[PDB]
């Protein structure tokens, strides 16, 4: 009531594209407990990488890291398909407990982070001065990240309707399409969003037959 | 949202 016990700043994970995804927010009062549902990036993925940040920077690597560990024992399926809660829990006493759970497979990894870890007051300070003097930037990496990963759910998805479609699929389309997808496939190798975008133009055009089929 |  004259004091609170906050948290300087946002507290979460790194997820697909180095992003910081945020759990637990900047001037959250203590104690507190957010959870959240994720899933893995790839075809039968059988562990995921619990990478924990404090910081208020979109770029993972832009923020404190604090620890990381792995939960396995992920049973094989495709990726976005499995369920892996992550849990932050700070107590009363200012230590944050991380945990994933495979709600599958049961199985949990903790990992515990003393109240004395991470940003000192200072470097605190640094880093909102950073996060509001880099927003453009960090906006501009963040639809970047997110035009990445559109343009590889349309890969990804698109090659699994080619292979549903078997013979179904006119071998002209199906000619136009494989060069549309090895074209989008390289530009998302790259950092220029436009390219990205321009190859997922190339391959709504050439897919309207493919997508018919899929129905 | 994905983890790798």
């Amino acid at each position: 009531v004259l004091l609170l016990d906050v948290t300087p700043l946002s507290l979460g994970i790194e997820t697909m594209g180095g992003v910081m995804t945020t759990l637990i927010a900047k001037n959250t009062t203590i104690p507190t407990k957010h959870s959240q549902v994720f899933s893995t990036a790839e075809d039968n993925q059988s562990a995921v990488t619990i990478h924990v940040l404090q910081g208020e920077r979109k770029r993972a690597a832009d923020n404190k890291s604090l620890g990381q560990f792995n939960l396995d024992g992920i049973n094989p399926a495709p990726r976005g398909m499995p369920q892996i809660e992550v849990t932050f829990d700070i107590d009363a006493d200012g230590i944050l407990h991380v945990s994933a759970k495979d709600k599958n497979s049961g199985k949990e990894q903790k990992i515990t982070i003393k109240a004395s870890s991470g940003l000192n007051e200072d470097e605190i300070q640094k880093m909102v001065r950073d996060a509001e003097a880099n927003a453009e930037a960090d906006r501009k990496f963040e639809e970047l990240v997110q035009t990445r990963n559109q343009g590889d759910h349309l890969l990804h998805s698109t090659r699994k309707q080619v292979e549903e479609a078997g013979d179904k699929l006119p071998a002209d389309d199906k000619t136009a399409i494989e060069s549309a997808l090895t074209a989008l496939e390289t530009a998302l190798k790259g950092e220029d969003k436009a390219a990205i975008e321009a190859k997922m133009q190339e391959l709504a055009q050439v897919s309207q037959k493919l997508m018919e089929i899929a129905q | 949202l994905r983890i790798a």
